[PDB]
């Protein structure tokens, strides 16, 4: 198969910026002396089907504004949005039709740039309702941080714990352009009741030291 | 005018088959190759195969040789894709799509169906357990655990509280789904409202500080 | 050279 590589996978932009995203191909998509390059660009917004923007590397599908510009030749292609609008925030895929199977790139997601924001971090004991099921979930919310890169680390009585941890990340918020994350440490009820201190440590670019939130089961 | 109408969502057990449909209108069906494309949850796009609706000839991706069968009914302008020996790896949204033809290739998939969600698990319909998460501005939450299938809806005070809500994507834990919702409010009751339509479930948990 | 197809119809 031809492999289509898009860089970067994620790109933060401002309304009004010029934006270039890149697409590289493992074989030449240029046929001979025809000056035709067998490459297309698609847009996908969340919960919608993909929309064709560009084909033959540089020709725009009808009804696509000229704010979108395809170019390149052979193996190296780019898509440019000359003046980004909010309605342009999406994933963009490239796709070759030089050879079967047709193959897509991995996509480049366009997000909105904003000022850095530290996570608000909250930790929650298991409810007594839940302890009754003989499982025990400790939840930790990390809310309204920017940028989206973050790590959560769990500690039980001081000792890191990696098993039974489940994380869930929101897409960029439409109100404030932040991200949020939920982390859940899942234990048996027996194990939960054998330990006293539960800690949730967040590492984010806004803080030189981790953000630590804990509770003691007896308190 | 041009329209691809795909069939309803699908929920099936491992080893089953589905036959998805894709009714085409607004153009001469037989004059465009029909492509099928899948998108696994939170992932990219992958081509499955093509059918030439005028003679019914097909080509598949190596990866879907035995997985998929493509056909058409010309008299109803419908393309069909059947999937066999279904694993949970095959849970995804499946698109049918019209390609434009020119210079001897299909150069652009210009109209897409809305997609068809196929979900493959051996789980059965299960209502969620709903647990409270109790602690100037304060945050509370609501853990929604062990339910099948998607989705659930979470609201806070019956819609009253719309500010400061994060409902997180569901996550798979023992073939059943779990999600969390948080809500932030000032200092002085809050109630989370979970609906699981599949199990005719509505449940209101009061969040009791401390 | 591209993988080619005949026109549908």
């Amino acid at each position: 198969d031809i492999v289509m590589s898009q860089s970067p996978s994620s790109l933060a932009v401002s309304v009004g910026e010029k934006v270039t995203m890149s697409c590289k191909s493992s074989q030449s998509l240029l046929y001979s002396n025809t000056q035709k390059n067998y490459l297309a660009w698609y847009q996908q917004k969340p919960g919608q089907s993909p929309k064709l923007l560009i084909y033959w590397a540089s020709t725009r599908e009808s009804g696509v504004p000229d704010r979108f510009t395809g170019s390149g030749s052979g193996t190296d292609f780019t898509l440019t949005i000359s003046s980004v609008k909010a309605e342009n925030l999406a994933v963009y895929y490239c796709q070759q039709y030089y050879r079967y199977p047709p193959t897509f790139g991995g996509g480049t997601k366009l997000e909105l740039k904003r000022a850095d924001a530290a996570p608000t971090v909250s930790i929650f004991p298991p409810s007594s309702e839940q302890l009754t099921s003989g499982g025990a979930s400790v939840v930790c919310f990390l809310n309204n941080f920017y940028p989206k890169d973050i790590n959560v680390k769990w500690k039980i009585d001081g000792s890191e714990r990696q098993n039974g941890v489940l994380n869930s990340w929101t897409d960029q918020d439409s109100k404030d352009s932040t991200y949020s994350m939920s982390s859940t440490l899942t234990l048996t009820k027996d194990e939960y009741e054998r330990h006293n201190s539960y800690t949730c440590e967040a590492t984010h670019k806004t803080s030189t030291s981790p953000i630590v939130k804990s509770f003691n089961r007896n308190e | 005018q041009v329209q691809l109408q795909q069939s309803g969502a699908e929920l099936v057990k491992p080893g089953a088959s589905v036959k998805l449909s894709c009714k085409a209108s607004g153009y001469t069906f037989t004059n465009y190759y029909m492509y099928w494309v899948l998108q696994r949850p939170g992932q990219g796009l992958e081509w499955i195969g093509e059918i030439n609706p005028s003679n019914g000839g097909t080509t598949f991706n190596e990866k879907f040789k035995n997985k998929a069968t493509l056909t058409v009914d010309k008299s109803s302008s419908t393309a069909y894709m059947q999937l066999n020996s279904l694993t949970s790896e095959d849970s995804a949204v499946y698109y049918c799509t019209r390609s434009r033809y020119g210079n001897y290739v299909n150069y652009g998939m210009d109209y897409w169906g809305q997609g068809t969600s196929v979900t493959v698990s051996s789980a059965s319909t299960t209502p969620p357990s709903v647990y409270p998460l109790a602690p100037s501005m304060v945050t509370l939450g609501c853990l929604v655990k062990g339910y099948f299938p998607e989705p659930v809806t979470v609201t806070w005070n019956s819609g009253s509280l719309s500010s400061g809500v994060h409902t997180f994507p569901a996550v798979l834990q023992s073939d059943l789904y779990t999600l969390s919702s948080s809500v932030t409010v000032p200092s002085s009751t809050v109630t989370c409202n979970v609906a699981h339509p599949a199990s005719s479930t509505k449940v209101d948990k009061k969040i009791v500080p401390r | 050279a591209p993988d080619t197809r005949p026109a549908p119809g």
